[PDB]
């Protein structure tokens, strides 16, 4: 229970890191009228699957 | 001509954020996004505005939002080039020297925040944030755009108004 | 003159479409190839036209097909470039800003989906396909040409015509 | 005009240095730092320029600091270029001759160090460190900036004032 | 002169309080501390003054509060001292003799409670409660202020308003 | 007339108070004993006066001294009544309502403290202190006399100037 | 004359009705008893009529309540008889046709639903609930009254405003 626990709490911190790094990359875009650059679009999915 | 058409801007693209009864902030509408610094908490004064889920970012002390497609037509344009000159603001004008922008008399106050500064052709710039207090003058900590960018500019000592 | 030019380019250079005997879309003649949207359902109006094979596309919704010989005095003439300014339309004047198609009347109806829009020149650039409800106005959902391909730009809440 | 413009900007940049009573230089506000030649020995007459810390350099001959906040709007504007030409100072025009600075009388006299020279517009370009006795002229031993660093020029037989 | 001073004094010291929607007293803003009848129940319609504290006296049929810091300015001025004459009021003229408050017009109606009693210079000198009727003139039971004390005189059939 | 009389009495019987060269505050000479806020720090303006030993209250937040012989005939008369009405003041004309100094400018700034109130004939009655900004007007947190105790009266939410 | 005392009659007889903060409806005083459209919803502009207790008919789509003893003056009066001709509305006139009542233009609008209907001499008729698109004109799905019993007439084709 003890490493079960353990790994669980690792995967999920990375996981949720992963998504703030997202996050933090891609939020200055949504302050511009400005594109979306579709090399880094397809890495790093955005939730605007066609609009802009 | 230029100021009567800025104010008509103004009352189509500028909304008040309420706090318990006190005004707070201005929130614009620019492009297709509407506008307004993070630091000012409350409510826009409006019943379809309050009801859009805002995007964050504390590092650039502003929240966006994607405009409702009914008001979409009655928000303002906007441009990135900011060529040396004078600009106009709704409390008179603005200079802009060195990188940096510089009110004539002092004239902002707390709950000023939030307000654009529009160019010659009635074209939106920048966002005011905050003052410097520089002596006569008064340095503006301000969010200006690049070519696909925001960027802040915050010189020392601005209080966030 | 260009009101005169434009209309009869249009007379000219459009045909209409029918279907249980009314009229529910334009297939416009450009360049060397017969245009029309494709969500229109309905024959074209001439018995030529009618016996073509049509090339199909549900990502562009545009029918396209390559004209006789003997229809090619009849043939607008086609450009890429889109400065600012304005344009014309059978309705009347459109504007161009920030890439947008703006019609100031909002009196865009369905039905009138297919009607070029032409140059200030007589050239046509692109053919409108819906319209949006842009409050007071109505943005143009409308297919232009870059360089060498077809671009549809469809802004947001738009409906098809 | 020009005289009673750099009359005015001098008054608000420039402030004496006394010493046993007795003024010996002059700290200008140049840019956004208080800058005043090294060799000058004294106590600036005003309370936040003499509580600051000035970094010093003994091969530019120069002491330097970050001037307050609450100055940085009577701070004079500077430059880095050098046409050809004749240029302002408060005891009257000098030319530029040959990548040098020259005095047309030879008027200088000691304790005048430290004194800017200014540009056609108000900018300021260098900073007068010493003289030098040469015939009916006197060359400048000054302090300039290129693009990003401080160069410092001394002809032979300079005195520093 | 004195009727306009009254009113401005009453528009800027007078605020309404209503419950279900039906207006039914008033609150005066008197010194530094806000009055308003006990017999009456409501809540005062502004966001400052519904969230303070209030302390009550059914003895005396009066609820007071500390009014806040931004407001004091918007107060009138008292007054302890009641020489004989005549008084002014929201609904007209009031006389003062042998300890008790006559309305010569009999112009009392339910709801009537809470609006103060002027001095001959706008001054506040009493706050009105009830009413009774003795022929064709109205005793008005009325609060007041005395030196130090305050004290509450009711005539005999009063009404509560 | 009043004000030329306030002006004479204020150069004769002020002196001003710095603290590293910069004025902080005022020294007034009132009947026979000189007084100071205790807020401010400094040094007051004159040798005979450096010397003489202040005592302190904070309670009263003042210092006093007794006055050098020779000066006597160089100070203000004192008075204790205190009559509802309007009083001088350096910047203006100043209310006494309601046991409370206000100040119809909000005007005040940093520095001002020390500044004596005069009465109508050029008496003085109390000692600036303070501010407290009451919306439009400003309430004075002040040192008056009694007939024989010192009292201070200062109002919630006021500020050291 | 017919208009003002019939618009007359509609200020004290006719109250709107808001949900979200916007109008829907309207509720009529006719002689003794309010009625409102039963699909309309929201609640009404008043204090005492939010009160009562409604008696629901869905069959007639109705709702009514009886008016307040105090309010019994303001109400219009009724009337059994539906001569052929015209009568007037607060969008122009009516007229009626073989059992049908029907509006000239179709200018009616949702929300619309409760403002009623008036006779030659202001008497009330029927109540409008919805509009049918009859062709170039409207017709009217509305209440009217028998001797002892409402009847409610809908054109097939109606919506409810």
């Amino acid at each position: 229970v003890g490493m079960s626990l353990l790994a669980l709490i690792s995967i999920f911190a990375s996981c949720y890191m992963l998504v703030a790094a997202r996050s933090k990359c891609l939020t200055p875009y949504a302050l511009t009228p400005g594109a979306a650059v579709p090399w880094t679009l397809g890495i790093l999915c955005c939730a605007p699957r066609a609009h802009a | 001509k230029r100021e009567r058409m800025c104010m008509k801007i103004e009352n189509d693209c500028i909304f008040e954020v309420k706090h318990e009864g006190k005004v707070t902030g201005y929130a614009c509408l620019v492009g297709d996004k509407v506008m307004k610094p993070a630091h000012v908490k409350g409510v826009i004064d409006n019943a379809d505005l309050a009801k859009l889920a805002f995007k964050k970012s504390s590092k650039y002390d502003l929240e966006c939002a994607q405009i409702p497609v009914h008001m979409r037509s009655d928000a303002s344009k906007y441009t990135h080039e900011k060529p040396e000159g004078h600009y106009n603001w709704h409390h008179g004008a603005v200079q802009y020297s060195g990188g940096r922008f510089t009110i004539p008399t002092g004239a902002g106050k707390p709950g000023d925040s939030g307000r654009p500064i529009f160019d010659n052709k009635g074209r939106v710039v920048a966002i005011v944030l905050g003052g410097a207090n520089e002596g006569s003058r008064t340095a503006l900590s301000v969010v200006t755009w690049n070519k696909d960018m925001v960027t802040r500019v915050t010189p020392e000592g601005s209080e966030e108004w």
